[PDB]
C-alpha cells in the first residue's frame, strides 16, 4: 500500500494586462477506471481576486485547499477583515508547502490573481513549494504539449516579424481553448471538459468548454 | 514542580521581591567603573586582609570573556551563577556565529536573565 | 469575608464569591443589546465616544463564522480568548462536516469552556459576558453566557452598565419581535441601546456598532461608514 | 494549599534570606572542626561527640575513607562537615559523584577549587529554586 | 545550473544563469538564481530550489533580527555561520543546497561557500552547479586580483556563457551582480544567444 | 567484523595460589598496525586484574566506566571489591546495553589474599559469564590460545611454570594470528606479591 | 582519507602537516584550506574529513576548552586531559542519533609546568585519534591514503633526537612521498609545529 | 475477510445501491450470508469494498458520531453530505497516520428531497456522480450504468434503474471470481433508506457455443 | 477558622465542611422530584426564570446520557453539565469497549465516583449540584441520586431542592407499586405546582422527562400536551 | 503580600494584580503619541538617573520594524521582552506573507504574549505576574498612520493622541484642546514638545527627551537626533 496516487488532469493559467485566465480539466480517474467527468476540485477560490489550481493527488489538494482557506480566514481575523493579497497568499502557499517537506503533498499548484496595480500574475510551485512567478504556466499531464505552444505564440521568438499587439481576454481565451483541444487529442489522461475562470477587478466569470470523451 | 508566584505586585505598584534584592545589593561591597579614552577601569572593595585567607591571590573582578570583565555587588553565590551563565552565553555566541560577543550583547543577555528571574514562578 | 479569596472555596451559605465578582465585572462593561426576530438576529453595541477630538477604538463585536458572531462585555482579553476558541472550534467543525456548527452545540461548548475554569485552583473565571447571534437549520438564535457557565436562550436581552433600562424596555416589545421586519428589529435594538446611555449622550454612528445575522445574511458588522442607513435617521421619542 | 507554604526561597524586607541564616545558626551548634593549611600538608582536627560506653565501631576495612567527622571525597580530596549530618551525607555523595565524573571525562584529578565550586552551586540552587529548605551544613575541604 | 562568484580588488562579482530543468524537460528559463538576502548580502541558488529559497529567506530574517536587536549590521562571517549551522543541523535530512554568501562588512569583502552537509569554506573564487566544470576552465584562466570592475564583469559573464553553451542543464539569461562597499548593484542581464553573437561575431 | 577491527588477545591462566594474565601488544586498524606497544591489561586492585578485547574505542570507554564504578564502590563501601562481585558488576553493565552492546570481551582474574582461591571469568559481549578452573582466553587468536592452553595446562603449577606456559601459549597463538603479536605483557599475581613482565615476541 | 595528515614528535617539538585539499566528487574546490586548528596556546589538532563535521568538532572542542579556562581562572589544561576530552566526545558521538564525527585527528601539544607545584609531563605530546573514538599516544602518526606511505618512511628515518631543521627535511620528504604515490592530488600540506614557545606556522615545507 | 464489488445509481426520486452478501478470505468464499450494506443515521447507507474489519470500525465510528451529536445537543440530524464529509475526513486522517482504512466505500443518502451519492477510496479520494462503483464493478458494471444513464438524460425511473442494476449484477456474477448469486439492494428515498431481502438474478449458460464439442481441444 | 477552607481537611468531629456547603448550595436550588413506577422512571424539575424574554427550553436541567439513561440536575447548572458530560463518557465507554448499554446501577456508581474524587483533593471543590439518574437498562427501571459528597442511593420516589420536605411528604402518599408512568407524570407535575411558592418565583416552568416502555425504553422529554396546565 | 492569589477578583470585579500593575505605569516616565495624516509622532521623557549615563543606552523608543516603532512607560526591563516578541512576530509575518505586518496585528501579538500570566504550572510555564509595562505602538500601514496603546491587562486600543506615564492626565487635558484631525507633522511635533514641557519636572534639552516619527509618505521610521530636537524647539 502506498499513501500516494496520481489522478491526472491538467491546469493552465495566462496572466493578462488586467485579468487572469485560469483553466482546469474536469476529469478524475483512479488506477485504471474513471471516477468522474465532472470533478471541479482542481480550481479553488481563496479570495475574490485570488485562485489556486492543483494537479496530482485529489485528496492532497483537498487538504491543501482547506489549509489555505483556514489560514486566509485567520489572516482576515488578525488583520481587521483585510483580505490577503495575491503575493501574500503565494508566499504563504510556498511556506506551507515547505513545512510538509518530509511528507510532501502530492500536488503541483499555481496561485493566480491580480497585483496591487491590478495586473495579473501567475505563480508556479513544485511539490515542496519552490515558487516562481511568471505570466503564464501549465501544470499536469499535458504540460509538455501546451507549454511550448504558449511559448511560441506569446514570446514570438524566432520570428522575423513585428510583435502583434498584447492579447485581450477573448484572444487569450481562444488560444487556451486551442491549447486544451490539442492536448486532449494526444494525451490520454486529460479531457472531458475544461473550466475557465476569467478573473478581473469587476468580479470573476466562469465558462465551460467541451472536449472529447475518449 | 514548584512554580508558585514569588515576585508579585503590591497595592502601590511595587515589586517587593525586586526591592528586597536591591536592598541586598545595597549591603554589598562597593564597586566603581570608569570609562576613559582608551581604557576602562574597574575597582572593587576587596573586603579585607583577614590574615587567614590564602596567600594565593584571588580576583574579585571576573573574566567573563577575553574582552569582557565583570564586577558585582550583592550575594556572591548568585553572582557566581550569573557569571557562569554569562560565560556560557559568550561561548555559545562564539560557537554559533564565529564572532566574539560584543559587550552590549552580553550585557543585554545578563539583563534579560535578571529580568526573567523576576517573572518566573517558584524563583 | 474569608471565603472570597479562592475559587475552590464554598461559602458557608453555599455561594462562590469569585464567580459573583466576575459577574460584577461583566456588569460594569459597555452596554450591549441582542434582539431575535423570525429570521434575523441584531446586536447593538455601545462603544466609547470620542472626547471631543480623540476617537478611541476597541473591538467588542467579533465574527465567529459565516453564520455566527458575538458581542462581548467586560474583560476584553477574556473576550478575545473566547473569540479565538470559538473561531477555532467553528473552523474545526466546518472542516469535518462541510457545514456550520449548530447554535445549540456551540452554546453547550461555550458553557463547558466556562465551567472548565471555575473548579480548578489554578484557574479563574472569564470576566466577560457574551451575546451570541447566529443562524442554522433551526432558525435564528440568541444566547447569553455568564462567568458562572450558564447559557441562556433569549428572545431579547441586554447586558452591561445600566442595561436594566434596556431590559425593561425590551420587555414591552419582545413578544412582537417574531413579526417585526429587519428594519423594525434594528430600530428596536437601537432604542434598547439608547435606553442604556447616559443623560447627555444620544445614539449616533460614532459610538454604536450594529451586527446583523440572518437566513441569507452572513454575520455582518456595521460601523462608521455602513451604519449611516440605520443611525443617521434615529431619535428617541418618549 | 498555598496558605501553608512557608516560602523558603523568598527575600525579606532587609534583603536577607531567613532560611539561610537559620541554617547558619544550626551549624553554630555543631561540633567544632579546625583546618590548618601548611606547606607540606593540610590538617583537620574536629571534636566528636562524647563516646557512649555502648557505642560500637563499624568494623570497616580500609580505615581511611570516612570517620565520625571526616570523610574522603576522592583520593586527593578530603572533607569535614559541620551541621546536619544527614544533609552532609547526600552532599558528600554528590561531591564524590562529581569528582569521579570529572575523572571519567578528563582522566585527571579534579581541581580542589572546581570541586568546591560544583557543590556550592548545589547548595545555592536550593536557596533560589524548589521551594524547599536548604542544606544546613558547612564543609571544610582539603 | 551554473553559478560563480569571485573576489577581486574592487569587491565581489557574482554571476548566474536562469535555467531550471526538471530532468530532461526545461521547466523555466527565467529563474532568479541570485537571492538578494538584503541590500548588503547576496546568496546563490543551486541544487534544490525550494531548500535554498526557504533557508536563505530564514537567513535574511535572522540577519534582520540581528540588526534590530544589536543596532548594527551582521557580518558575512556570522551570516554564513548561521546558514552553515542550520544546514549542519539538517545534514541527515536529505537537503540539497549549495549556496554562496558574498558581502562587504566592516572588514572588507568576503565570500563563503556553504553546501548541504554543513560545510562552510572561505576562498576568493567559487563555481557551483552542474556547469561549474565549464565555468572554472574559463574562470581560472583569466582571473587575477587586479581586475577592473568592467573586466571582472566581462570575465564572469563570459565564463557563465561558456558554461551555458556546453552544459545542457544550464542556460537562459546570464545575470551579473557586483558587491562593493556600498552594497550590491545588478550589473547586467543579457540573453545567452545574444552573448554568443557578441563574443563570436560573423 | 567489529570485534576483529582492532586486534588484540588476552588470556588468563590459573596456578595453585596464583594466576597469570597475559595480553598482546598490537593495536591496528583491520590490517594496519597503528602501534606495537598497546597492552590490554588493567589493574583494579591488589587482587583483580582484567583485560579487554574488541573495538579499541569500546575497550577504552568500558575501562573508563569500570574505573568509575570501582572507585565509587571503594568510596561507598570501605573495602576493595572482590573478584566475584567485580565479575558480576561487569556482567550487569554489559547486560544493561543488551541491544546496544559494547564490543568488548573481558577476561578477569582474581585471587583471595587471605584464602588463596583463584577465580577466573570471561564473559561475552553481552555479559554471558564463564568460570572454569583452568584458563580463559579472548581475542582474535582465541582458538589457538584455547588449543595451546588445553595442550599445556596442568592443575598444580607454580607461578614460574604457569608464567612459562602462558608465555609459550600466547606467543604460539600470536604466531598464527595476523591481528595479534609484537611481544606480550604478563602479570603474575600471587598471595604475597604481584610481578609484571614483558615477553619477547616476533616483530611480524 | 583523501587528505593526508602527518605528525611526528621529537625531543623538543612536534611537527604536524595537513593537506589543504577540498573537493566536490572530482573537482578541486581549493588546495589551500588549513585543517590544523589551534586549540590552546600550546595545543593543536590536525583533522582529516569533510568540512562540516571537522569544523563543528574542532570549534566545539576549542569553545569547551576556552569555557573551562574561563571557569578555572585561566588554568590551562594538560595535553592528556584535552586528548581524553576529545576522545570522550568522539566516542559519545558514535552511539548518538546524529551519528559519529567522520573526522580523524592527530592531536599535538607541549606540556609546561602550570605552577611550581606541578610535577606532570614536560616534553611534547602526540596522540592518534580515530573517528570511532580511539586514542593512542604515538611517536608519529598519519591519516589518509598516503599515511602508510609516510609511516614506513618514518619507521625508516625517524629518530627521537632530530633537530628542527632535520625534522623539517623529514617532513618535506614525507610530503614529497605523498605527492609521489597518491593518485589524489595533495599539492599543499600546511605544516605547523609545537614547541615550548607555542605554535609556529612553518612555510618552508608545503 | 474481504467484500466484493458495490454498485449504485441515482434514479428519478432516489438512489439504489446493490452489493452481494459475501465475505471472502482470499480465494475462499468464507461467509455467504453477510449483510454488507449498513444504515448510517436515519437518512444514509454505506457499503465498502475491501477489508471488512476496517469497514466495521469506520462504520461504528461514523454511527456513534451521528447518534451522539443528535442526542447530546438539541440539533438536527447530520445531513448525508455532512456524514460523507466526516467519513472522508476520517479516512484521510487514517491515511496520513500510515494506518489506512483499506476500503473503497459507496455512500448513499436522501433528505427532504435532495439525493446524495458518492464514493471514497482508502487513501482519501472522494467523488460524486450519478453512478458509483467499487472493485470490479468499476470496470464491469460502471460502463453499463453510464450507458444506461446517457440513453435517457431526463432521469431513470425506479424500475428502469433496478433493471439495469440487476443486469450489472448478473454480469458481475458472470465475470467476477469472488462473487455469489445473492445480492441486496438498498433504496434511499424521501421516507428513508430501505434494505431489501437477499435475492438472486437469473443466469444463462445454454449458449450453443458453450457445448462440449465446440469448446473441446482435440 | 481554617478547617472549612478546603475539602482535604477533616474537622475535629470528622466532617468535611466544604462538601456540606456544596450540599447547602444544592438545598437552595429549584425543586425536583422523581419516581420509579415499576415500568419506567419519571423525573420532573421546576425551572425558575429571572427573565420573561427567555426562549422556551432555556436552561435545560434534564439531559439524555444514553438512549435509556438521563440525568436531572438540582443545583449549579454548569456543574451538572460537567457531570452529564462525564456520565455520557461513561455510557459510551460501555457501548464501545463492552458492546452493551450501561446498567443504571453501574452508571450511578460511576457518577458517584466522579463526584467523590472532587471532595478529596485540595486543588478542587465539590460539585454544587445533585444528580438524579433515571435509567431503563437490562436491570429494569432504576432511579438513583448522587450527592455532592459522592454517595449514591436508589429510590422509589425522591425529592430535592428548596421545597424538598413538602414534596417528599406529597410523594409519601403514592403507592409506587400500582403507580404507572402515565399517571406519575401528572402526579409529579401536580406536586411541583402545589409545593412551589407563587409570590417569590414569578416565572416558573415545569420540565418533565421519562423513560418507560411507551418510548421504546428511550429517555425523552414528555409530549408538550401531556403535563397539566397548573 | 501573598494573602490573595494572582488570579483573584476584586469585589468590584477587577483583577488585583492587573490593577496593581496599572499603578506601576503611573510611576514611570511620560510617553506621548500623535496621529496625523502626514504621519505618527512618538515622544518620551528620558529621565536619566545621572548625568554620567549615556543617554542612548536608555532608549525609550524602540524600533519594532522599519515601519513600526514602540515607546514604553513603566518598567523598561519588562518592556524589552514585549519589544523582542513584537520584533519576532513582525519578522515571522514578513517571512510568511512577504509583506510588512500591520500595526494592529503587532499590537495583537504583543497583547497575546502579555496575557499569558498566572500560577498553575500544568503543561505550560506561565508568568508569575503581568507586565508592568504600557506600550504605545506607532506605525504606517495600508490604513495610513496608526497609533495603538497596550495595557498590562492585555487590552489593545487604537488612539488618535494618547499619553502614558506619570504625566498622563495633564497631557490628556492638553489633548482635549489644541488638537484636531488634520494637523501637519510639524504641528504635531510642536504639540508633543510643548506637552513634554508641561509635564516634565526637569528642564527640556535636546538630549533630555526622545522623539521619533513614522512618515505617511515615506512609510519608514526616523529616529530624531538631538540637533533635530533642537530644530523642533527653535520653532
Ligand atoms: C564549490 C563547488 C564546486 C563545484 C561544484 N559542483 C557541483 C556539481 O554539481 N558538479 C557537477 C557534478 C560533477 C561535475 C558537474 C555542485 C557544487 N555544489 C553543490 C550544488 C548543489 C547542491 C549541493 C552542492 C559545487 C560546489
Amino acid at each position: 500500500w502506498s499513501p500516494y496516487q496520481d489522478n491526472g488532469g491538467t491546469t493552465a493559467a495566462i496572466a493578462g494586462k488586467d485579468f487572469v485566465i485560469l483553466a482546469g480539466d474536469t476529469r478524475l480517474n483512479g488506477d485504471f477506471c474513471l471516477h468522474s467527468r465532472h470533478d471541479q476540485s482542481k480550481i479553488f477560490q481563496l479570495t475574490p481576486y485570488t485562485y489556486m489550481a492543483s494537479n496530482g493527488m485529489q485528496a492532497d489538494r483537498l487538504q491543501l485547499q482547506q489549509m489555505l482557506k483556514y489560514r486566509v480566514k485567520w489572516y482576515k481575523y488578525n488583520n481587521g477583515g483585510k483580505v490577503p493579497s495575491t503575493k501574500a497568499i503565494a508566499q504563504l502557499m510556498s511556506t506551507m508547502l515547505y513545512h510538509r517537506r518530509f511528507f510532501p503533498y502530492y500536488t503541483f499548484n499555481m496561485v493566480v490573481g491580480l497585483d496591487e496595480e491590478g495586473h495579473g500574475v501567475c505563480y508556479s510551485y513544485d511539490a515542496v513549494g519552490s515558487t516562481e512567478p511568471f505570466l503564464y504556466g501549465t501544470r499536469g499531464s499535458a504540460a509538455s504539449f501546451v507549454e511550448p505552444l504558449l511559448d511560441c505564440l506569446i514570446n514570438r521568438q524566432h520570428m522575423t516579424s513585428q510583435a502583434p499587439p498584447e492579447m485581450t481576454k477573448e484572444e487569450t481565451l481562444a488560444m487556451l481553448k486551442n491549447a486544451f483541444t490539442g492536448a486532449a487529442e494526444r494525451d490520454i489522461y486529460t479531457g472531458d471538459s475544461v473550466s475557465f475562470f476569467i478573473i478581473t477587478k469587476d468580479g470573476v466569470q466562469q465558462e465551460s468548454f467541451e472536449l472529447r470523451k475518449d | 514542580s514548584y512554580d508558585r508566584a514569588i515576585t508579585v505586585f503590591s497595592p502601590d505598584g511595587h515589586l517587593f521581591q525586586v526591592e528586597y534584592a536591591q536592598e541586598a545589593v545595597k549591603k554589598g561591597l562597593a564597586a566603581v567603573g570608569v570609562l576613559g579614552s582608551d581604557s576602562v577601569v574597574i575597582a572593587v572593595e576587596k573586603k579585607s586582609a583577614v590574615k587567614l585567607q590564602d596567600s594565593r591571590t584571588i580576583r574579585k573582578i571576573y573574566k567573563v570573556d577575553a574582552n569582557i570583565y565583570l564586577a558585582f555587588a550583592g550575594l556572591s553565590a548568585d553572582a557566581r551563577v550569573l557569571i557562569n551563565k554569562a560565560q556560557l552565553e559568550c561561548q555559545r555566541f562564539s560557537l554559533n556565529y564565529e564572532d566574539t560577543m560584543d559587550v552590549d550583547m552580553l550585557v543585554r543577555y545578563v539583563a534579560g536573565v535578571q529580568q526573567k528571574s523576576t517573572q518566573s514562578g517558584g524563583s | 469575608n474569608e471565603y472570597d479569596s479562592d475559587i475552590t472555596t464554598w461559602s458557608p451559605t453555599g455561594r462562590l464569591f469569585q464567580i459573583e465578582y466576575a459577574n460584577e465585572a461583566v456588569n460594569n462593561g459597555s452596554a450591549t443589546v441582542g434582539v431575535k426576530g423570525k429570521n434575523f438576529v441584531v446586536l447593538a453595541a455601545l462603544k466609547r465616544s470620542p472626547v471631543a477630538e480623540l476617537s478611541s477604538y476597541q473591538e467588542k463585536v467579533f465574527e465567529i463564522d459565516e453564520h455566527v458572531g458575538m458581542s462581548i462585555s467586560g474583560l476584553v482579553a477574556d473576550g478575545r480568548v473566547l473569540a479565538r476558541y470559538l473561531r477555532t472550534e467553528c473552523m474545526n467543525y466546518r472542516y469535518m462536516y462541510s457545514n456550520g456548527m449548530p447554535m445549540n452545540q456551540m452554546a453547550d461548548m461555550i458553557g463547558e469552556k466556562h465551567q472548565r475554569h471555575i473548579q480548578c485552583s489554578g484557574k479563574r473565571p472569564f470576566g466577560v459576558g457574551l451575546l451570541l447571534a447566529g443562524y442554522d437549520r433551526q432558525g435564528p438564535h440568541l444566547y447569553q453566557t455568564v462567568p458562572s457557565g450558564d447559557v441562556y436562550d433569549y428572545k431579547a436581552t441586554a447586558m452591561g452598565v445600566r442595561s436594566q433600562a434596556s431590559r425593561t424596555y425590551l420587555e414591552r416589545h419582545f413578544e412582537h419581535f417574531s413579526d417585526c421586519t429587519l428594519d423594525e428589529l434594528v430600530t428596536h435594538a437601537l432604542k434598547a441601546l439608547a435606553s442604556a446611555t447616559s443623560e447627555g449622550i444620544e445614539l449616533n454612528v460614532k459610538n454604536t456598532t450594529i451586527a446583523i445575522v440572518g437566513k441569507d445574511t452572513p454575520f455582518t458588522i456595521f460601523e462608521e461608514e455602513s451604519a449611516r442607513k440605520y443611525l443617521d435617521g434615529f431619535k428617541m421619542r418618549p | 494549599s498555598h496558605r501553608y507554604d512557608s516560602r523558603t526561597t523568598t527575600f525579606s524586607p532587609e534583603g536577607r534570606l531567613y532560611q539561610v541564616e537559620y541554617a547558619v545558626e544550626a551549624i553554630q551548634q555543631a561540633g567544632t572542626v579546625i583546618g590548618v593549611c601548611t606547606k607540606d600538608g593540610v590538617v583537620l582536627a574536629g571534636e566528636k561527640m562524647v563516646p557512649h560506653p555502648l557505642f560500637d565501631s563499624e568494623s570497616m576495612q580500609d580505615k581511611n575513607t570516612s570517620g565520625e567527622k571526616m570523610y574522603k571525597i576522592a583520593e586527593h580530596i578530603g572533607c569535614s562537615v559541620a551541621g546536619v549530618t544527614s544533609d552532609a551525607y547526600a552532599l558528600l555523595n554528590y561531591a564524590r559523584l562529581s569528582a569521579l565524573r570529572h575523572q571519567y571525562t578528563f582522566q585527571e584529578p579534579m581541581a580542589i577549587e572546581d570541586l568546591c565550586r560544583i557543590l556550592c552551586d548545589e547548595k545555592q540552587l536550593y536557596t533560589q529554586y524548589g521551594g524547599v529548605r536548604p542544606y544546613g551544613v558547612s564543609f571544610l575541604l582539603v | 545550473t551554473t553559478t560563480l562568484a569571485f573576489r577581486f580588488n574592487g569587491g565581489i562579482i557574482v554571476a548566474v544563469d536562469s535555467r531550471a530543468s526538471t530532468g530532461q524537460y526545461i521547466a523555466s528559463q527565467t529563474v532568479m538564481k541570485v537571492l538578494e538576502i538584503n541590500d548588503y548580502l547576496l546568496g546563490t541558488l543551486a541544487g534544490g530550489a525550494a531548500d535554498c529559497q526557504y533557508w536563505e529567506r530564514v537567513l535574511g530574517m535572522e540577519c534582520r533580527l540581528w540588526e534590530l536587536r544589536n543596532g548594527s549590521r551582521i557580518t558575512v562571517a556570522a551570516a554564513s555561520k548561521i546558514l552553515a549551522n542550520i544546514t549542519y543541523a539538517y545534514r541527515n535530512h536529505g537537503l540539497s543546497m549549495g549556496t554562496m554568501v558574498a558581502g562587504w562588512d566592516q572588514f572588507g569583502p568576503s565570500l563563503y561557500y556553504v553546501d548541504d552537509k554543513g560545510s562552510r569554506v572561505k576562498q576568493d573564487l567559487f563555481s557551483v552547479g552542474s556547469g561549474s566544470i565549464y565555468a572554472y576552465g574559463v574562470l581560472d584562466t583569466g582571473y587575477r586580483k587586479d581586475l577592473s570592475v568592467e573586466d571582472a564583469c566581462d570575465l564572469a559573464r563570459r565564463s557563465i556563457f561558456h558554461a551555458t553553451y556546453r552544459d545542457g542543464a544550464s542556460g537562459g539569461i546570464v545575470t551579473v551582480y557586483h558587491v562593493h562597499e556600498k552594497g550590491w548593484t545588478k550589473i547586467s542581464r543579457d540573453d545567452q544567444t545574444k552573448l554568443y553573437h557578441r563574443y563570436f561575431p560573423s | 567484523s567489529i570485534m576483529a577491527y582492532s586486534g588484540g588477545s588476552v588470556m588468563a591462566m590459573a596456578g595453585k595460589e596464583c594466576f597469570v594474565i597475559i595480553s598482546d601488544n598490537r593495536l591496528g586498524e583491520q590490517l594496519k598496525t597503528i602501534s606495537t606497544e598497546v597492552p590490554k591489561l588493567h589493574v583494579v586492585n591488589d587482587s583483580i586484574v582484567y583485560g579487554l578485547t574488541g573495538l579499541r574505542t569500546d575497550q577504552q570507554t568500558f575501562a573508563n566506566k569500570v574505573q568509575f564504578r570501582t572507585e565509587m564502590y571503594k568510596l561507598r563501601e570501605e573495602r576493595d571489591i572482590t573478584g566475584k562481585a567485580f565479575a558480576a558488576m561487569i556482567t550487569s553493565m554489559l547486560y544493561e546495553a543488551r541491544f546496544g552492546p559494547w564490543f568488548v570481551e573481558p577476561v578477569i582474574g582474581s585471587i583471595d589474599k587471605s584464602t588463596g582461591e583463584v577465580y577466573l571469568c570471561a564473559t561475552d559481549l553481552i555479559g554471558a559469564p564463564c568460570e572454569p578452573e583452568d584458563y580463559v582466553c579472548a581475542g582474535t587468536a582465541a582458538e589457538s590460545l584455547h588449543g595451546m592452553c588445553e595442550a599445556l595446562w596442568r592443575p598444580g603449577m607454580s607461578p614460574e611454570e604457569l608464567f612459562e606456559i602462558a608465555a609459550q601459549a600466547m606467543l604460539s597463538a600470536c604466531d598464527r594470528d595476523s591481528l595479534s603479536g609484537y611481544g606480550a605483557v604478563a602479570m603474575i599475581v600471587t598471595k604475597d606479591k604481584v610481578t609484571t613482565r614483558l615477553i619477547k615476541g616476533r616483530k611480524d | 582519507m583523501a587528505e593526508t595528515a602527518i605528525a611526528f614528535r621529537c625531543k623538543d617539538y612536534v611537527m604536524v602537516a595537513a593537506a589543504g585539499l577540498n573537493a566536490f566528487y572530482y573537482i578541486k574546490i581549493t588546495d589551500a584550506e588549513d585543517k590544523i586548528t589551534q586549540l590552546d596556546t600550546h595545543q593543536l589538532v590536525a583533522c582529516t574529513g569533510e568540512n562540516g563535521p571537522r569544523v563543528n568538532f574542532t570549534e566545539y572542542i576549542k569553545c569547551n576548552l576556552a569555557l573551562n579556562r574561563m571557569r578555572q581562572h585561566g588554568r590551562h589544561s594538560s595535553c592528556e586531559s584535552t586528548a581524553n576530552f576529545m576522545r570522550n566526545c568522539l566516542a559519545s558521538a558514535i552511539r548518538s542519533r546524529e551519528g559519529a564525527y567522520q573526522v580523524n585527528c592527530l592531536f599535538a601539544g607541549y606540556d609546561t609546568p602550570v605552577s611550581e607545584d606541578d610535577d606532570g609531563v614536560v616534553g611534547p605530546q602526540l596522540f592518534y585519534m580515530d573517528y570511532l573514538g580511539t586514542l593512542q599516544a604515538v611517536p608519529y602518526g598519519c591519516h589518509g591514503y598516503g599515511a602508510c606511505f609516510v609511516t614506513a618512511l618514518l619507521d625508516r628515518l625517524w629518530r627521537p633526537d632530530l633537530s628542527q631543521q632535520e625534522g623539517l627535511e623529514l617532513m618535506q620528504k614525507c610530503c614529497d612521498e605523498v605527492k609521489r604515490r597518491v593518485i589524489i592530488s595533495n599539492s599543499y600540506f600546511f605544516v605547523k609545529a609545537v614547541t615550548k614557545n607555542g605554535v609556529e606556522v612553518i612555510t618552508a615545507v608545503h | 475477510a474481504s467484500g466484493g464489488s458495490v454498485i449504485a445509481i441515482k434514479y428519478k426520486g432516489g438512489v439504489l445501491m446493490a452489493a452481494d452478501t459475501l465475505l471472502s478470505y482470499g480465494s475462499l468464499a468464507k461467509w455467504p450470508n453477510i449483510p454488507r450494506i449498513r444504515l448510517l443515521g436515519s437518512h444514509s447507507a454505506v457499503c465498502a469494498t475491501g477489508s471488512y474489519a476496517d469497514f466495521q470500525m469506520m462504520a461504528k465510528q461514523v454511527e456513534d458520531n451521528i447518534e451522539r451529536q443528535k442526542m447530546y445537543h438539541n440539533v438536527d440530524e447530520l445531513s448525508p453530505s455532512e456524514v460523507f464529509s466526516y467519513l472522508h475526513r476520517s479516512i484521510y486522517q487514517k491515511r496520513c497516520d500510515f494506518d489506512p482504512c483499506l476500503c473503497q466505500m459507496v455512500f448513499i443518502g436522501v433528505r427532504d428531497g435532495e439525493t446524495f451519492l458518492a464514493g471514497v477510496d482508502d487513501v482519501g479520494t472522494r467523488w460524486e456522480d450519478d453512478c458509483i462503483a467499487t472493485g470490479y464493478g468499476a470496470y464491469i458494471a460502471l460502463p453499463l450504468l453510464r450507458q444506461a444513464l446517457e440513453k435517457n438524460p431526463d432521469g431513470l425511473s425506479r424500475g428502469e434503474a433496478m433493471r439495469i442494476l440487476t443486469d450489472c449484477l448478473r454480469v458481475l456474477f458472470y465475470r467476477e471470481c469472488r462473487a455469489i448469486n445473492k445480492f441486496q439492494v438498498a433504496d434511499a428515498a424521501s421516507d428513508g433508506v430501505r434494505i431489501s431481502e437477499p435475492f438472486d438474478v437469473e443466469t444463462h449458460w445454454e449458449y450453443e457455443g458453450y457445448c462440449f464439442e465446440k469448446t473441446a481441444i482435440i | 477558622s481554617g478547617h472549612d477552607q478546603s475539602t482535604d481537611v477533616f474537622s475535629a468531629e470528622g466532617r468535611v465542611f466544604q462538601v456540606e456547603y456544596a450540599g447547602k448550595a444544592v438545598d437552595n436550588s429549584s425543586t425536583a422530584v422523581a419516581a420509579c413506577c415499576k415500568d419506567g422512571v419519571v423525573v420532573a424539575v421546576e425551572k425558575v426564570h429571572t427573565s420573561r424574554m427567555l426562549e422556551k427550553g432555556s436552561n435545560n436541567r434534564i439531559h439524555a446520557v444514553d438512549r435509556q439513561a438521563g440525568i436531572c440536575i438540582c443545583g449549579l447548572l454548569p456543574d451538572g453539565r460537567a457531570i452529564v458530560s462525564r456520565a455520557r463518557q461513561e455510557a459510551e465507554n460501555s457501548r464501545d469497549i463492552f458492546a452493551t448499554p450501561i446498567r443504571g446501577s453501574v452508571l450511578a456508581n460511576r457518577v458517584g465516583e466522579f463526584m467523590h474524587a472532587y471532595t478529596t483533593h485540595f486543588a478542587y471543590r465539590p460539585f454544587g449540584c445533585s444528580a438524579i439518574i433515571a435509567s431503563y437498562a437490562d436491570d429494569g427501571p432504576q432511579l438513583f441520586v448522587s450527592d455532592p459528597s459522592g454517595t449514591v442511593a436508589g429510590y422509589y420516589g425522591v425529592a430535592l431542592g428548596k421545597a424538598k420536605t413538602v414534596a417528599k411528604s406529597e410523594l409519601e402518599k403514592l403507592d409506587f407499586s400500582s403507580l404507572t408512568c402515565d399517571e406519575a407524570v401528572g402526579k409529579l407535575a401536580s406536586i411541583l405546582h402545589e409545593v412551589h411558592d407563587k409570590q417569590k418565583d414569578k416565572l416558573y416552568e415545569v420540565e418533565v422527562a421519562w423513560v418507560c416502555d411507551k418510548s421504546d425504553r428511550k429517555f425523552v422529554h414528555v409530549p408538550a400536551d401531556m403535563v397539566p396546565a397548573e | 503580600e501573598y494573602d490573595r492569589g494572582v488570579n483573584t477578583f476584586s469585589p468590584e470585579g477587577r483583577i488585583f494584580q492587573i490593577e496593581y500593575a496599572v499603578e506601576a505605569i503611573k510611576l514611570g516616565s511620560t510617553s506621548l503619541g500623535i496621529r496625523t495624516p502626514e504621519g505618527v509622532v512618538l515622544a518620551a521623557e528620558k529621565r536619566v538617573p545621572s548625568t554620567l549615563v549615556v543617554p542612548s543606552s536608555m532608549s525609550k523608543i524602540m524600533e519594532v520594524d522599519s515601519h513600526i516603532a514602540a515607546v514604553m512607560s513603566g518598567m523598561v526591563a519588562d518592556a524589552r521582552i514585549l519589544v523582542e516578541h513584537a520584533r519576532v512576530e513582525s519578522q515571522n509575518h514578513r517571512f510568511t506573507y512577504n509583506e510588512p505586518m500591520s500595526v494592529e496585528s503587532c499590537t495583537l501579538a504583543t497583547c497575546d504574549l502579555s496575557i499569558q500570566f498566572g500560577e498553575s504550572g500544568g503543561r505550560r510555564k506561565l508568568m508569575s505576574r503581568p507586565f508592568g509595562v504600557s506600550l504605545l505602538i506607532a506605525g504606517v500601514d495600508e490604513k495610513g498612520p496608526q497609533l495603538w496603546q497596550t495595557d498590562p491587562s492585555g487590552t489593545h486600543t487604537r488612539y488618535d493622541a494618547q499619553a502614558i506615564g506619570g504625566g498622563a492626565e495633564a497631557a490628556q487635558s492638553v489633548f482635549t484642546e489644541r488638537y484636531h484631525r488634520n494637523m501637519t507633522l510639524e504641528e504635531g511635533e510642536t504639540l508633543a514638545v510643548d506637552i513634554l514641557k508641561q509635564v516634565m519636572e526637569d528642564q527640556l534639552s535636546p538630549e533630555n527627551i526622545e522623539v521619533a516619527v513614522v512618515r505617511a509618505d515615506d512609510g519608514k521610521l526616523h529616529m530624531y537626533t538631538p540637533t533635530e530636537i533642537k530644530a523642533i524647539m527653535s520653532r
